[PDB]
RNA sequence: CCACUAAUAGGGAACGUGAGCUGGGUUUAGACCGUCGUGAGACAGGUUAGUUUUACCCUACUGAUGAUGUGUUGUUGCCA
RNA sequence: UGGAGCAGAAGGGCAAAAGCUCGCUUGAUCUUGAUUUUCAGUACGAAUACAGACCGUGAAAGCGGGGCCUCACGAUCCUU
RNA sequence: AGGUAGCCAAAUGCCUCGUCAUCUAAUUAGUGACGCGCAUGAAUGGAUGAACGAGAUUCCCACUGUCCCUACCUACUAUCCAGCGAAACCACAGCCAAGGGAACGGGCUUGGCGGAAUCAGCGGGGAAAGAAGACCCUGUUGAGCUUGACUCUAGUCUGG
RNA sequence: GCAGUCGGCAGAGCGAGAAAGAGAGUGGCGCGGACGCUACGCCGCGACGAGUAGGAGGGCCGCUGCGGUGAGCCUUGAAGCCUAGGGCGCGGGC
RNA sequence: GCCUAGUGGGCCACUUUUGGUAAGCAGAACUGGCGCUGCGGGAUGAACCGAACGCCGGGUUAAGGCGCCCGAUGCCGACG
RNA sequence: GUCGUCCGACCUGGGUAUAGGGGCGAAAGACUAAUCGAACCAUCUAGUAGCUGGUUCCCUCCAAAGUUUCCCUCAGGAUA
RNA sequence: CGGCGGCGAUGUCGGCUACCCACCCGACCCGUCUUGAAACACGGACCAAGGAGUCUAACACGUGCGCGAGUCGGGGGCUACGAAAGCCGCCGUGGCGCAAUGAAGGUGAAGGCCGGCGGCGCGCCGCCGGCCGAGGUGGGAUCCCGAGGCCUUCCAGUCCGCCGAGGGCGCACCACCGGCCCGUCUCGCCCGCCGCGCCGGGGAGGUGGAGCACGAGCGCACGUGUUAGGACCCGAA
RNA sequence: CCAUCUAAGGCUAAAUACCGGCACGAGACCGAUAGUCAACAAGUACCGUAAGGGAAAGUUGAAAAGAACUUUGAAGAGAG
């Protein structure tokens, strides 16, 4: 059997990437985490405090708690057939802010504001986005050149 | 061969009462054909409580149905529980009710009556408001039973306030080990 | 074995039980019986009363009952000298007599 | 007398037969682990909301007519379309009785 | 009933509803609450959380009617007389309030859980909460101490 | 290993073959020695004494009557 | 650019440091709850953010309630 | 204390069928020696040794069906008949080859094929009968025996 | 879905793509009409049907004995038993 | 939401995969099967291919086949 | 059939003595009424068994597990 | 079908089934333990009769009935079947329920508004009076109101019924927020008197509790599950 | 301080108990492999030295009316 250890086998996940180690660049600290707020979870080695463990790291969670130095995270945990919403205390170093929700913001904004003009217009917009729909109907100019001709190769047997 | 599970094909809820009362089935007679040949939704669910047992019909108290029928804008208008009335003897005032009810205790009879009320029987519901009309249905607290209590989390896991099944209540009664942190651990 | 959430219940059945078992099928041939007795009693005693004689008035000690007053053994000695009967004439006459009581009010 | 020691072989189906739901999230969760200095602050605001319930009902019924009074202060083909129109049962109803009082 | 039991449906079924790979044997477990420290722990742990161990004073020779007082509420307080006592009460202007002695009715302790209806009244009592006393007071009223 | 011989090849058939035999050896209980163990005892270490049951069933096999058909019987025959 | 050291196994981490040398110290103190880890979502152990004291240290920002992290440990009954 | 007197591949020596001699045509046997003795040895008795032994081995003379190599005779059976008359055992039963199969089939598949009822024999098969494997392992199943196991105890010693 | 069997106290409707009333008032001869509905019943649509361990439902399946009931059966033949007879039920069984 | 039986010996296969010379060997991952399950096909067959089953009639198929056993080429089948 | 012994630690009848954790033993754990490494009879006792065997009518509907964690746990439970 | 045909009384018609026989295809012997049985795994020669989840107690949950903040006479007593049934209430003693918490001493389940008075420095920090008064937010079955409208020449014009934009009160229940009670901790100022004390009471903030927050229990019966009992039946050394 | 009894002597009915005995009555019991071991010459026959162990076994018919007489055979057994 294994060893139930906190950082077993995170030896390349808590690592810092190539030529990216020592100081910690300070704009990491000085991001703001509102309550609700969506952010990915991602354990910095440089900060030994405050670690998440390995379950957690590329998991996304929504925050619930904000102290000094470090915010309450609620996340989704799969743990065998049920999934628990987990309470976890990780600092300010290893959580990034998560762009996945921050379009969808951007997608409300651009469609309250299509909403709220063209009505006094009159004329109808789409806000619900549809799927890449099959290729419209075109044509193709081969304007004086003829289609090249292409023929498989003889096999050479290269080295 | 049809790719489709059958483990809840059949609904589990039930299409007659179990009770082989025959006034009841008399009841239930009556307003199955009310809960079909009429658009009331009322007498649906008037017939589905008719059905039920008697842990999911509570008993309804006096005072329960007095704050129930206080309410701002429902005057005039007849309290309806598929239950018992039962008398409440924390109350010391008793205003005017028209009540619908399965059973009323004496007591709460009287009550009723020496406050200028009407006590009705369903049979009397139905030739009085045959959709329900002016109706405000009503329930006792379905949780009311002790059982609750000892349902829930298992009492021995952290932030769980389920009682226990103890044989007695005491010091030396299910006290020692696992709710105090002087004795190994506390939940 | 315990299943899940239930009570742990210690039945006295570790005994031979089954020896000392009472089973009460003789209970209404001994009220039958101990209602002739009490008939058989109340007509050899004729004009005296059946239930027999007067018990005085006692309170329960043990704050529980001490509001509430019963029928004591007998009648103290006391008792029947400040009524001026003999302690010997009051059973005769129907007295129940306790010598043990006390009186202390 | 071996045997076997591990697997999680059968277990992805069992957590599926019942399914794997996710967390019932309902609105206003739970204040358990906030910190503990914000929570007596922020019980001390919803003890002391009342205080101000004055400002509040002279406000709502300031906006109240400031906004009520200004809202009332300034105020496919020839066939087929008119086939739908006279089938309709509801609008094509006069014009559907005069084809029998043509029709007589 | 025998002939409602599961019994009857279970006769032409060979293990009779044991199964067949793990049996209908004698005491597999131990018996009674066996092991409920080694093998059954979880259980009794999970569900039974303060079995085990010793805690308190131990006190030797117990008498329970020592200890006797039962509690009444201020809710309940008016049903332990009769309803022409609570009306001529409400209806008489001389201040005349009636009297509720709780060892009479059976009860040592007032403790105060309802609202009191507006009215006057002489409560008497072995003990007393304070928060009976002070609504009893606030009600108008007097609590009078009894042995 | 001796000797003969054309040669003195290797194997299988539940390491063929115990209701076929034998019981020398393993491997019960008796006993001796060496080594080991405080001891009871242990020893792919020696030594001696140590009950080998039943077929009349079915098949297979070997013999022995016969059985169906040529009407019955007998003689002489043929050979698949 | 760490090819050294950080008590040790190994891995991760670390350069006006987390290493080395001084200065001062005792946050290796008292007290609730919440959480993570093993997990049954139980305990222990270990850990993490907080909060309430009382302190240390620094010019201060801050940092500290043991050791840079991952290991270094213990229920009931009894005793003290 | 370091095994003395003695004795030895012994009923005690692994290597080992030890080496030499003798016995034989040929001897892992026998005897006599040799001693480095895995691991001989002195009342846990060492060495010897007449007489004795239903004790364990080796060789020789004599004698013989032990054998080459079997044969014949006699008694009682077996056999047949009259009378009498059981038992073990038995899922159904009963001809094989290969295949697959719970890895060695009477049955299944594919082939070979198959003919009433029987008698005397026979020991290949029925993984034949006999007896809930005595070997081995598991069981929180025992019992006999031992002691430096745990906890006691009769007796006994000693003090008051 | 069906209490709507709403009948000389009659008027026999409510499957029809489109929220609701076959509403009511007042000014401008021959005596007729299937069945149904043990409502725990009856009828109509649609989809489906493997099953060990295990669980549940229905048994006008069966045995014995008791309490009610059948103005039950029975010496003009009960129980039991046998049967190449007639049958019923998916089956237990009758 | 409550109550809850049975189970807690597993085994096989594509792909990934550790020990082993290898194994119808021992050990994991993923999914599907067998166990719990008949049916058509692979002659035969726990697991392979097709396909999962109320009692039947007609039709049609899958995977397999179509000399004869044995339904289907008894096609004037194609090219080697 | 062949054998050991057959004047002496000889053979034998009857009487008597020793009784079950006891007797008796020229010693084999032998004998003690076909029973002996603890006789026989009755009772406690229907002793206990995580271990074998068995477990009685029909139809209908639903339908598994051999995995997690803890246990003097590994042929068993508790827990999910 | 508003179409027809043939055969019939001692040798024929029908009888799916039921007895025997024939043939083609299918078809290994059941029970059991097992990953896997037709197995060269065990039990079973045949037939009849007997033969294995019961009863008591406790608990849990579900369901049925009665009464219900209560409920229950079970023990006692009074008046053939009947040893039954009826009754008792100054026979409810008592059980369980209506109150919890703490080891225990013990304590024990809403409050706000108004009139009067930087004492302090309850503008803040108690008592005299009156009034209102048992929480809120979201969802929430039902129910309430109704801008309008549901035609039979066409304008009115009323009543009834139905539908309805929208807006409401919101059952049970869930989630959250406040509130109250007991233990314990921290901070801090007061209030009381028969004895002014090593007295008694109060507040704010957390926190432990099997609590409260306008009841739901009791008795009986049935069913399952877990036990203690010989405990489904047979079995040791 | 207080409370409560007056030990080291004795007798005493009733309520209470009663699988033995004497005499009864009853039953949602059992119906001859059941119910007691025992429905019957049952603690009998039989077994063991003994302590002890311990069965099987009901039914003609309403009434013996239990088949006179003839005949075969030595008779059992037949035929009338
Ligand atoms: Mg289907
Ligand atoms: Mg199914
Ligand atoms: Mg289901
Ligand atoms: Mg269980
Ligand atoms: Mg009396
Ligand atoms: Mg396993
Ligand atoms: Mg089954
Ligand atoms: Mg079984
Ligand atoms: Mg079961
Ligand atoms: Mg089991
Ligand atoms: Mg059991
Ligand atoms: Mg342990
Ligand atoms: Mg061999
Ligand atoms: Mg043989
Ligand atoms: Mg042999
Ligand atoms: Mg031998
Ligand atoms: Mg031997
Ligand atoms: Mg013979
Ligand atoms: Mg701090
Ligand atoms: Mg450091
Ligand atoms: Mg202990
Ligand atoms: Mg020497
Ligand atoms: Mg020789
Ligand atoms: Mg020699
Ligand atoms: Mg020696
Ligand atoms: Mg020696
Ligand atoms: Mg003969
Ligand atoms: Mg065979
Ligand atoms: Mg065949
Ligand atoms: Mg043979
Ligand atoms: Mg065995
Ligand atoms: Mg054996
Ligand atoms: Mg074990
Ligand atoms: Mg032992
Ligand atoms: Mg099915
Ligand atoms: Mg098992
Ligand atoms: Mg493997
Ligand atoms: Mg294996
Ligand atoms: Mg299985
Ligand atoms: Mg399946
Ligand atoms: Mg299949
Ligand atoms: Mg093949
Ligand atoms: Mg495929
Ligand atoms: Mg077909
Ligand atoms: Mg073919
Ligand atoms: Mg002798
Ligand atoms: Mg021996
Ligand atoms: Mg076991
Ligand atoms: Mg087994
Ligand atoms: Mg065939
Ligand atoms: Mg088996
Ligand atoms: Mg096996
Ligand atoms: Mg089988
Ligand atoms: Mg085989
Ligand atoms: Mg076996
Ligand atoms: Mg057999
Ligand atoms: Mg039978
Ligand atoms: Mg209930
Ligand atoms: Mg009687
Ligand atoms: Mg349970
Ligand atoms: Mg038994
Ligand atoms: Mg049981
Ligand atoms: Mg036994
Ligand atoms: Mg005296
Ligand atoms: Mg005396
Ligand atoms: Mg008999
Ligand atoms: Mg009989
Ligand atoms: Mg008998
Ligand atoms: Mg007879």
């Amino acid at each position: 059997t294994n060893t139930k250890g906190k950082r077993r086998g995170t030896r390349y996940m808590f690592s810092r990437p190539f030529r990216k180690h020592g100081v910690v660049p300070l704009a990491t600290y000085m991001r703001i985490y509102k309550k609700g707020d969506i952010v990915d979870i991602k354990g910095m080695g440089t900060v030994q405090k405050g670690m998440p463990h390995k379950c957690y790291h590329g998991k996304t969670g929504r925050v619930y708690n904000v102290t000094q130095h470090a915010v309450g995270i609620v996340v989704n945990k799969q743990v065998k057939g049920k999934i628990l919403a987990k309470r976890i205390n990780v600092r300010i170093e290893h959580i990034k802010h998560s762009k996945s929700r921050d379009s969808f913001l951007k997608r409300v904004k651009e469609n309250d504001q299509k909403k709220k003009e063209a009505k006094e217009k009159g004329t109808w917009v789409q806000l619900k986005r549809q799927p890449a729909p099959p290729r419209e109907a075109h044509f193709v100019r081969t304007n004086g050149k003829e289609p090249e001709l292409l023929e498989p190769i003889p096999y050479e047997f290269m080295a | 061969g049809v790719d489709i599970r059958h483990n809840k094909d059949r609904k589990v809820r039930r299409k007659e009462p179990k009770s082989q009362d025959i006034y009841l089935r008399l009841l239930v007679k009556l307003y199955r054909f009310l809960a079909r040949r009429t658009n009331s939704t009322f007498n649906q669910v008037v017939l589905k409580r008719l059905f039920m047992s008697r842990t999911n019909r509570p008993p309804l108290s006096l005072s329960r149905m007095i704050r129930k029928m206080k309410l701002p804008g429902r005057e005039n208008k007849t309290a309806v529980v598929v239950g018992t009335v039962t008398d409440d003897v924390r109350v010391q005032e008793v205003p005017k009710l028209k009540v619908c009810a399965l059973r009323v205790t004496s007591r709460a009879r009287s009550r009723i009556l020496k406050a200028g009320g009407k006590i009705l029987t369903f049979d009397q519901l139905a030739l009085d408001s045959p959709k329900g009309r002016g109706t405000v249905l009503l329930s006792g607290p379905r949780k009311g039973r002790e059982v609750y209590r000892h349902f829930g989390k298992a009492p021995g896991t952290p932030h769980s306030h389920t009682k226990p099944y103890v044989r007695s209540k005491g010091r030396k009664f299910e006290r020692a080990r696992g709710r105090r942190a002087s004795r190994g651990y506390k939940n | 074995a315990p299943s899940r959430n239930g009570m742990i219940l210690k039945p006295h059945f570790h005994k031979d039980w089954q020896r000392r078992v009472a089973t009460w099928f003789n209970q209404p041939a001994r009220k039958i019986r101990r209602r002739k007795a009490r008939q058989a009693r109340a007509r050899r005693i004729a004009p005296r009363p059946a239930a027999g004689p007067i018990r005085p008035i006692v309170r329960c000690p043990t704050v529980r009952y001490h509001t509430k007053v019963r029928a004591g053994r007998g009648f103290s000695l006391e008792e029947l000298r400040v009524a001026g009967i003999h302690k010997k004439v009051a059973r005769t006459i129907g007295i129940s007599v306790d010598p043990r009581r006390r009186n202390k009010s | 007398a071996k045997s076997k020691n591990h697997t999680t072989h059968n277990q992805s189906r069992k957590w599926h037969r019942n399914g794997i739901k996710k967390p019932r999230s309902q609105r206003y969760e739970s204040l358990k682990g906030v910190d503990p200095k914000f929570l007596r602050n922020m019980r001390f605001a919803k003890k002391h909301n009342k205080k101000g319930l004055k400002k509040m009902q002279a406000n709502n019924a300031k906006a109240m007519a400031a906004r009520a009074e200004a809202i009332k202060a300034l105020v496919v083909s020839r066939k087929l379309h008119r086939l739908a129109y006279i089938a309709h049962p509801k609008l094509g109803r006069r014009a559907r009785a005069r084809i029998a009082r043509g029709l007589r | 009933p025998s002939r409602l039991r599961k019994t009857r449906k279970l006769r032409g079924h060979v293990s009779h509803g044991h199964g067949r790979i793990g049996k209908h044997r004698k005491h597999p477990g131990g018996r009674g609450n066996a092991g409920g420290m080694h093998h059954h722990r979880i259980n009794f742990d999970k569900y039974h959380p303060g079995y085990f161990g010793k805690v308190g004073m131990r006190h030797y020779h117990l008498k329970r009617n020592q200890s006797f007082c039962p509690t009444v509420n201020l809710d309940k307080l008016w049903t332990l007389v009769s309803e022409q006592t609570r009306v001529n009460a409400a209806k008489n202007k001389t201040g005349a309030a009636p009297i509720i002695d709780v060892v009479r009715s059976g009860y040592y302790k007032v403790l105060g859980k309802g609202k009191l209806p507006k009215q006057p009244v002489i409560v008497k009592a072995k003990f007393f909460s304070r928060r009976a006393e002070e609504k009893i007071k606030g009600v108008g009223g007097a609590c009078v101490l009894v042995a």
